RNA sequence: UCUGUCGUGAGUGGCACACGUAGGGCAAUUGCUCUGCGUGCGGAAUCGACAUCAAGAGAUUUCGGA
């Protein structure tokens, strides 16, 4: 009774469409169409042994916004790899800040555009 | 009302459950459609490849899925039909 | 065979947890994730790496011993920051051996690192450091467990 | 002495609950109602946060309520 993946699969490889992974879900595909508008922009992310990846987000996006989307980014990475779903995010984010250009994210409500960000930008991880 | 409500409650909510499912391929086809519309205007210089094989090909898949999807939700709603018949049948008569 | 009881003491004579850490210990039920591989024999566990240590360094340096079946670095499901801490599986049990003996104190950028068995699949009621208790610890750090190779109980 | 339930890659997950916190609407300077985030009773000082188990930094003393 899933004869929707049968037909997203054959679709995704629309050459003008590879970029989606497979299951595309809502706001997968909304935020890419907020990225042909200009109103998204993607703030790459790179782990500590490199592997980066690339979250996106709205310009008004605000830190804790940010927040949520590697959240998002990550949930939906685990379900695909099957690795570990259940993330403590109340830990991760308890011991771990966002910085960028050597400023440490820390206020949740400013929004990243005052904080200096742009599309196609850099933030890294640091303890607390 | 509270055991007459949960009585449709089980029922009712569970149709929806499946057709909220039903309508969730319609939305991700209009979503994927509108992204295939913007990135054409940003074919103009990438239409050099072929597109029309591209746009006949994506074309003919959702037509095709959406008639499956509005045949899958015309046995959803009757049932939803049917529910809804059948449920406050029984709560006048009680 | 670990006892978050006397792991609190430095001569197996408590019979009361000095440390909320302790009591953590026995309440709390570990098992072990879906990541730990292998035969848990010949894992030699070490620690108090450096955390620019990278996985290929530690496989040239304990390929001394003899023969690496396989290898991991854990590093931090999300952030990637490495946890300072590694797993080395063998094959043959003489190379584990060896790696045990010789290889505590090997001084590898800059850190003397330490050296042990894997406690999980073989110290009944083992408890990482984590889920309170554990070995070594510091005693600078409010807190303290006997009884592991770095700190023998005073018997 | 300081919530329940379902869960085991999850003492750290999900939901609910309680408290606190940020933004929205309504009434009489205050009160009532919705969404996000923090902790599971809540503060202070000190020692740590560069500790031995596949991912998780806490702990000692102190004092406020129930």
């Amino acid at each position: 009774m899933d004869v929707f993946q049968e037909g997203l699969a054959m679709v995704v490889q629309d050459p003008l469409l590879c970029d989606l992974p497979i299951q595309v879900t809502l706001e997968e595909v909304n935020s890419q169409i907020a990225l042909e508008y200009g109103q998204a922009m993607t703030v790459r992310v790179c782990k500590m042994d490199g592997e980066v990846m690339p979250v996106v987000v709205v310009q008004s996006a605000t830190v804790l916004d940010l927040k949520k989307a590697i959240q998002r980014y990550v949930q939906l990475k685990q379900e695909r790899e099957g690795g570990i779903q259940h993330i403590s995010w109340s830990y991760v984010w308890r011991t771990y800040h966002l910085t960028s250009a050597g400023e440490k994210l820390t206020e949740d409500r400013k929004k990243l555009r005052d904080y200096g960000i742009r599309n196609r930008d850099e933030v890294s991880f640091i303890k607390k | 009302e509270q055991e007459l409500k949960a009585a449709a409650d089980g029922v009712l909510s569970e149709v929806r459950k499946k057709q909220a499912d039903t309508k969730r391929m319609v939305d991700i086809l209009r979503a994927l459609e509108k992204l295939r519309k913007l990135r054409k205007e940003a074919a103009a210089r990438k239409g050099v490849c072929p597109p029309a094989s591209a746009d006949e090909t994506f074309t003919h898949h959702l037509q095709r899925l959406r008639k499956l999807i509005k045949k899958r939700s015309e046995l959803y709603e009757a049932e939803e039909r049917a529910l809804r018949v059948m449920l406050e049948g029984e709560q006048e008569e009680e | 065979e670990y006892d978050p009881l006397k792991a609190g003491s430095i001569d197996g004579t408590d019979e009361d947890p000095h440390d909320r850490a302790v009591w953590r210990a026995m309440l709390a039920r570990y098992v072990p994730n879906k990541g730990v591989i292998g035969d848990p024999l010949l894992t030699l566990f070490v620690a108090r790496l450096n955390l620019q240590t990278k996985e290929d360094k530690l496989k040239e340096v304990f390929s001394r011993y003899g023969d690496i079946r396989r290898l991991r670095l854990v590093r931090d499901l999300v952030t990637g920051f490495s946890k300072g801490y590694a797993f080395i599986e063998y094959k043959e049990e003489r190379a584990v051996i060896k790696a045990y003996r010789d290889a505590d104190g090997l001084v590898i950028d800059q850190h003397e690192i330490f050296v042990d068995y894997e406690l999980e699949r073989t110290l009944k009621g083992w408890i990482p450091r984590r889920l309170g208790g554990g070995l070594g610890g510091k005693k600078e750090s409010g807190q303290l467990r006997f009884g592991g190779r770095d700190r023998p109980f005073r018997k």
